[PDB]
Parts: structure tokens; C-alpha cells; sequence
């Protein structure tokens, strides 16, 4: 629908965002997708304003995202000063 | 139950 590249400088407390899903643990019926939940006020991704809720997290880094487990996204995200975001909207 | 998340 529509792919789009977004890089976020890791804050003080991380990035600034929530994320659900993967095949171990689907956030929507029979959905694996990893979706981005909440955007917190005053941090990184917010204040970058790019980000929108229910986002499909396409890869991080050139990381593929979208047959996979939710530690292995949480992984990509968590470890890393600039972190490259391909999502999905 | 519908609350598993992780922040980033």
C-alpha cells in the first residue's frame, strides 16, 4: 500500500515507541504482522512525527521483519545509536 | 490475553 524509510536517533529512553505481534505471539487474529502500538509523547519517534500507530515494521537495519518472532524485532530495535526503520502503512 | 507489548 505504501513502504516508506524512517530513521530514528535513539533517545535517552529508547525510541519512543510500543510494538505488538510476531508469530509467536499475534496481536491480531491470525495476524503475525509486528504493528507499532502507541508513539509516547516527548520521545524520539514522536518528536520525529513520522511514525503513526498500526504501522507494519517492514525491517530494521536490512533486518526482514515479517515472519518473525517478537524478540527478534525487539532485538533489532533495542541494540544501536541510529536505527533505519522500513515500515509498512 | 491481549496485553503482551514491549516498549522500544
Amino acid at each position: 500500500s505504501q513502504y516508506l524509510d524512517i530513521v530514528l536517533l535513539r533517545g535517552s529512553s529508547g525510541l519512543g515507541f510500543s510494538i505488538a505481534g510476531g508469530t509467536d505471539n499475534p496481536h491480531f487474529d491470525n495476524d503475525t504482522s509486528i504493528y507499532i502500538t502507541k508513539v509516547i509523547p516527548g520521545g524520539a519517534a514522536e518528536a520525529d512525527g513520522r511514525l503513526k500507530v498500526y504501522d507494519t515494521i517492514v525491517a530494521v537495519d536490512d533486518q526482514l521483519m515479517e515472519d518473525v518472532a517478537h524478540q527478534v524485532c525487539v532485538d533489532a530495535l533495542k541494540s544501536g545509536s541510529e536505527v533505519k526503520l522500513r515500515v509498512k502503512r | 490475553n491481549p496485553n503482551p507489548e514491549t516498549s522500544v
